DNA sequence: GTCGGCAAATGCCGAAAAGGA
DNA sequence: TCCTTTTCGGCATTTGCCGAC
């Protein structure tokens, strides 16, 4: 399918994962998180780095990623209520999922939204030479 | 390193603020910088840098009280060991800011801010111990790497 | 096809448009705005309406909206760059859309965020009554406020 | 008109709100609601509302100058025809927010903070004009049937 | 804009009636219309209007005394935000009457004399308050649309 | 955050000894750790670490003077904010340096060695800056990538 | 009314030589 | 050589009155 990044970095490297962390990983790991929507992106975004519309930095490229259906995607266990606020657990099972190398995507839910999935992308995976990107700009009638 | 995350460009630009700010060049190694923050800092820089509202005076007085900058000038001293590292951490946070939110005014507001992150203090505020400074480099790299969930 | 509304109302009557216009409409006219996406419904929300998170209002309800894949969609002429300054053409618009009685969706862009579209649900349309709504509960591990 | 839009319970605690905000039935008619404006309100209801923390002492002026008020409360005389007006479109205003938010704290958050839509004012601020406590008014009405796009 | 937006083709020639009434233009935002209301319509354009026949000596006087008026107009002051406020709610139900009947004379026939729903009252009169204001808005409509019984 | 770019199990150990430090939780934020800076840690503690040969002697007076530590213990203050950063500072690269080497013998003559790319200077010594600290985290990560 | 600054004596910081192992 | 003990010199900055915005 189609999923949405806002970085501001046009590629798929993700090695920032090198020395930051996240809530789905420790330093150290080669890392991308992703959305299945742009606003998704955008309010995850806007919601946990406490970023206001009037300082949305400029150099913000929201990249579109279209990779094919055959590309292979572990699952998830399921999670008790109170993961959200549980960063060790949420950093554990995507650190176990980005060093067995055994898929290409996670999908794990989103902690400020239902029904709303976000992506994990591992860039060591082999699979992640099929990706194709491409920056969407934001125009003047698509401003917050 | 920081330029490794950083990306050379982004990097360069950090460096370019940094020196601007700080008038540290932007090709000296990590080590000239350390030796920069011991050698010590003018008070004139400092008194510069608040009369161009790059700093506010309530942030001023958190590097150092003014009756004490007004000996350091009278004197003719340079800032102290801890003085010159509080000031450069001030300044370096500006510049990483500046460097990832690519707007003066946005990377100070982003600054000024209170944050839930930091129970409504603002970035600034967290300036104060080495963890806090190093929790405000964190989230600004993960607003460059889009960690965003 | 799957929709995502966010209002203080569990139903799709829309009957407020009759009353109170918007970006789509003009009063006098039922309508219901929804999204693709329930986080981007919820932008949609807080940027266009300036609700902060601590704000967000208690009857607010997050809808999602099943309908079947022999629905009728229209389609909106070619837009020309500044219309999200322009409320009078996009009202003049949606008046259009929801007066043709000719179709239940409405695709439209957003405001907001490139390559994401919005949807209008015309009330008044034979296909409404195909339409199936359910309620999305917030949970302490699905919610911003 | 405005009950046909409040739907389910909107209206219903709108009025409930009302009653206990400005003392007018839950079952008076609009133009029961008229003459209770023409007739007057007390100014011991403006002073306990302000001192409940109802109104703000900027916004009780807004209602009426505190010159004016202490002269009203003094001679034993109800407010004006306008300063009843303005009044009620705060707590008209209070209410239909406290209906549409489901809560106190978050209404009156609301209406305090300032608004692009408005240029950087207050929804409260825009109660100085019949224009502004409409805007007001659509807003809350946008807010309620999920008109964000 | 809270209840005249609810006709065909009406709220363009509403607006357009407006301009005719007070310097309104077409195109003016509503946030412009309130800034134009508490910038102080001038008084000359009030007896301008109550001497083009549009307004009678006593729908003058509604809206300010005659003794406040002849201030205004010698010390030079624009009205108040309470007088343009008045002001405007006259001329705004005065442009929907009109693009409601499609002429002015038989507009200001209905707006003059007293209506029976309001017990007696012109609905010129229920421009004290912000509840008769909307009634008077909430009649047109009901005529606008052809409501029966 | 370096301390996190630790492989395996680094990180958890290097939570251990700077628990055992300095008295800070395993699972407490970073935001509790500022705070915990913030409202000053006890001069006790500190000469305490003196006293078990955490810390060298020119090592405390680096971070408090000796007088100022003594009237800090009379008067029944906590250190200030500046002399409490120093004391974390010291104990989060002893603990860095801990996890790395794995013991605090080594650990610590790795720390009191002067370096080439300090210019004759400790890690220990570097300590004072901002940057100075980021460099000895650095160089033990680079020491930890390439084992040593 | 808020935010910011100025300067005197109370109060703090720690230098420095002399002493101890 | 290495480190401590205390002396008051001397640095540091509160604290309240008084300016700027």
């Amino acid at each position: 399918p189609i999923l949405w990044r806002i970085s501001a970095y046009a590629d798929l490297s993700g090695t920032g994962g090198l020395r930051v962390s996240g809530r789905w990983h420790q330093a150290g790991r080669p890392v991308v998180y992703a959305a299945t929507s742009p606003p998704g992106a955008m309010l995850e975004v806007l919601v946990h780095l406490e970023i206001d519309p009037e300082d949305f930095p400029t150099t913000m490229r929201l990249l579109r990623i279209e990779l094919p259906d055959t590309v292979s995607q572990a699952q998830l266990p399921a999670l008790q209520p109170g993961w959200s606020a549980q960063p060790e657990l949420t950093r554990t099972l995507g650190n176990r999922f980005l060093d067995d190398c055994s898929a290409l995507l996670l999908p794990v839910p989103s902690a400020i939204m239902p029904s709303t999935t976000n992506y994990l992308f591992n860039p060591r995976h082999p699979q992640a030479q099929s990706a194709k990107i491409q920056v969407e700009d934001f125009t003047p009638d698509s401003r917050l | 390193m920081l330029a490794e995350v950083l990306r050379d460009n982004g990097y360069h630009e950090y460096r370019a603020r940094l020196q601007a700010l700080l008038d540290i060049p932007e090709l000296a190694s990590d080590f000239e910088i350390h030796t920069r923050i011991t050698d010590g800092f003018a008070a004139t820089w400092l008194v510069k840098l608040t009369e161009r509202g790059v700093l506010t005076p309530v942030e001023r007085d958190q590097i150092i009280p003014l009756r004490t900058l007004k000996s350091r000038i009278e004197r003719d001293q340079p800032l102290t060991v801890d003085e010159s590292d509080r000031l450069f951490r001030s300044a370096h946070i500006t510049a990483m800011a500046e460097a990832v939110f690519g707007e003066a005014g946005k990377a100070k507001r982003w600054l000024s801010k209170p944050k839930e992150r930091f129970s409504g203090l603002t970035p600034m505020q967290m300036l104060t111990t080495q963890q806090g400074t190093t929790q405000v480099e964190e989230m600004l790299l993960q607003i460059a790497e889009g960690y965003g969930l």
